[PDB]
């Protein structure tokens, strides 16, 4: 019987998942980010160390 | 923050610990 | 008879061990030794708990 030079060609549906990836701590940021070039001026060695 | 210039392969380098005085 | 005599180093014993000497002695008894960091952690959860 009969049979076509026939084709194909497509419509659709898709899927995803939400994020992050981790570690989570302490007040350092501010604790001691008041300084930045005057106060601090001898030794805090092993601190910067 | 300063950390960028930053380690891009197996940091090679040393180890703290201390002998106690 | 001489008690059997060719050296340190003639089949296969140093590691049991590694090193470091510790000549100058005389101060310690359960002191310290360290490391900074730690184990293998987390990018597979949910949104995890």
């Amino acid at each position: 019987p009969v049979d076509q030079p026939v084709h194909n060609y497509m419509v659709k549906r898709i899927h995803k998942r939400s994020l992050s990836a981790a570690f989570a701590i302490a007040s350092e940021a501010l604790s001691l980010l008041s300084n930045t070039y005057v106060d601090g001026t001898e030794i805090d060695s092993s601190l910067r160390i | 923050i300063p950390a960028g210039i930053i380690p891009t392969g197996n940091v090679l380098s040393t180890i703290e610990v201390c002998i106690f005085f | 008879n001489t008690l059997n005599f060719v050296r340190f180093l003639e089949l296969g014993l140093s590691v049991a061990c590694i090193c470091t000497k510790f000549p100058e002695l005389a101060y310690v008894r359960d002191g310290v030794i360290q490391f900074e960091v730690q184990q293998p952690m987390i990018a597979r959860d949910g949104p995890h708990p």
